[PDB]
């Protein structure tokens, strides 16, 4: 009964994160926008002279471990 | 050979011959990291292929020039050809599809052999290959097909191509097995070739993220083998770099991407 | 320009914006102590009665029980809020069962089974088990 949710995470989690970022509780929280949105929309000092200077470049990148590899092997 | 020994045995014979010929083409200059033997192996492979083709086919197994790829689920015309009905219908019995499957299998396994060789015997040292070898390997990722360039997986063959360009990262993972200082020129050449009119059009953020992830992985790979004192020396050197680091319109050279990965 | 100045995440939002509606509804309801728009919100939820009870419990925890954890004595649910929501639970038609109503009246009055993430997960599990079929 559980596994289907583990399979659909990749599409159910972004929805949850968007809802969390949009809730008025932290919608205006700068750290929330940073973690979920693009801080260029509320931070003017962010250099925007290059293509490297983008949030996607500076987005967190999941580290690879033996456990993630095991999960992939299983999936 | 062993694979083909199970799925398409009719070609075992040919194969077991070319095997020796391979043994014979690398018998005097086995430095496959050079131009001569590398081109020799590529030729031998295209010939093992191309003759599996000439023998499996009745007249020819050429892919569909209109699908711009393998003529899968094709129909044999009376026009001395085999084509998918859809394409040349817009333009206006399983022997052939079993044969197409067999040839696709042979090609897949020959490509597997080529990549395994290039990764284990052509990229295996504390030094890199020569210039011509890297240039040929890079050019093997691009094809000006008859009609328009196209990207294909690393393979000497020109029959399997990616219709919508797919900028993979296989040559970079290998080139980065060594110190960036030597392979930076080749990485920059690859980045220029890709960013060129060839495939990429605009908003190349994804290609940059690709190079960045590759370099980060190379660095983590080189630092994982560091011991305690090696680790603390790496820490001190990273601190020195951060202390001395400081700063090309809408364009990211490979050095910038390396600094990005490093500070990340 | 970031460190110049506070809400918190509500993971239960995974249940849909129906839960968000019921949540802010019970929130303002406690803030106003004329709770029947909470009844209209409950009427609005289209999910089954068990899911409605789970939503009710989660919202009560998010807007009342959590407030007790606060070192801020300013927003501790004052007695009028407690009696209002307790009356509502006593008259509710979907919390009529004894265990669910007990857990809800525990959430309102900070007498529940007692870290933040662990507490949230435990309360969610408790609601799921109480209302789960």
């Amino acid at each position: 009964v559980i596994s289907p949710e583990l399979e659909h995470l990749d599409k159910t989690l972004p929805t949850m994160n968007n809802l969390i970022s949009q809730d008025k509780r932290i919608s205006s929280n700068p750290v929330a926008k940073i973690i979920y949105g693009d801080p260029v929309t509320f931070l003017p000092h962010l250099p925007r002279k290059s293509v490297v200077h983008c949030s996607k470049i500076w987005s967190c990148r999941k580290r690879i471990t033996v456990e993630y590899l095991q999960h992939i092997v299983e999936q | 050979l062993l694979g083909t020994e199970s799925r398409v045995p009719e070609l075992q014979g040919l194969v077991t011959e070319h095997v020796f010929l391979l043994d014979k083409c690398l018998r005097e200059n086995s430095d496959v990291k050079t131009h001569g033997p590398f081109e020799a192996v590529m030729r031998t492979l295209c010939e093992c292929k191309e003759t599996a083709s000439k023998t499996l086919s009745r007249f020819g197994i050429q892919p569909c020039s209109i699908c711009l790829g393998d003529a899968k689920d094709p129909v044999c015309l009376p026009c001395d050809h085999v084509h998918c009905l859809r394409c040349l219908r817009a333009w206006f019995s399983q022997a052939h599809r079993e044969a197409i499957e067999k040839h696709a299998r042979f090609r897949q396994m020959c490509n597997s052999f080529f990549v395994d060789l290039v990764s284990t015997i052509c990229f295996k040292d504390n030094a890199p290959p020569e210039k011509e070898v890297i240039e040929s390997l890079l050019s093997l990722l691009f094809v000006q097909k008859g009609r328009c360039e196209h990207t294909k997986s690393l393979s000497p063959f020109n029959d399997v191509v990616d219709k919508t360009p797919v900028i993979r990262s296989v040559i970079l993972k290998l080139l980065l097995k060594y110190s960036f200082h030597d392979v930076k020129d080749y990485i920059q050449e690859y980045l220029t070739l890709l960013k060129k009119k060839a495939f990429i059009t605009e908003d190349k953020t994804e290609l940059y993220m690709l190079f960045i992830n590759c370099l980060e992985d190379s660095i983590l790979e080189k630092t994982s083998a560091y011991s305690r004192n090696d680790e603390l020396n790496h820490l001190e050197e990273e601190g020195r770099f951060l202390k001395a680091y400081s700063p090309p319109a809408n364009e990211a050279s490979v050095e910038y991407l390396q600094e990005v990965a490093r500070i990340r | 320009d970031v460190v110049k100045q506070p809400g918190q995440m509500d993971r239960y939002l995974v249940y849909g914006d129906e839960y968000k509606a019921l949540r802010d509804a019970v929130a303002k309801a406690v803030l106003e102590c004329k709770p029947l728009g909470i009844k209209t919100a409950l009427k609005a939820c289209k999910t089954p009665q068990s899911q409605q009870s789970a939503y009710f419990l989660l919202t009560l925890f998010r807007e009342v029980a959590i407030l007790y954890r606060s070192h801020n004595a300013s927003l501790h649910p004052t007695p009028e809020q407690c009696e209002a929501v307790s009356k509502f639970i006593g008259e509710c038609k979907i919390l009529s069962p004894p265990d669910i109503s007990r857990f809800a009246t525990s959430l309102v009055d900070n007498s529940v089974p007692l870290d933040g993430t662990v507490t949230e997960m435990a309360i969610h599990a408790a609601a799921v088990l109480l209302c789960g079929q």
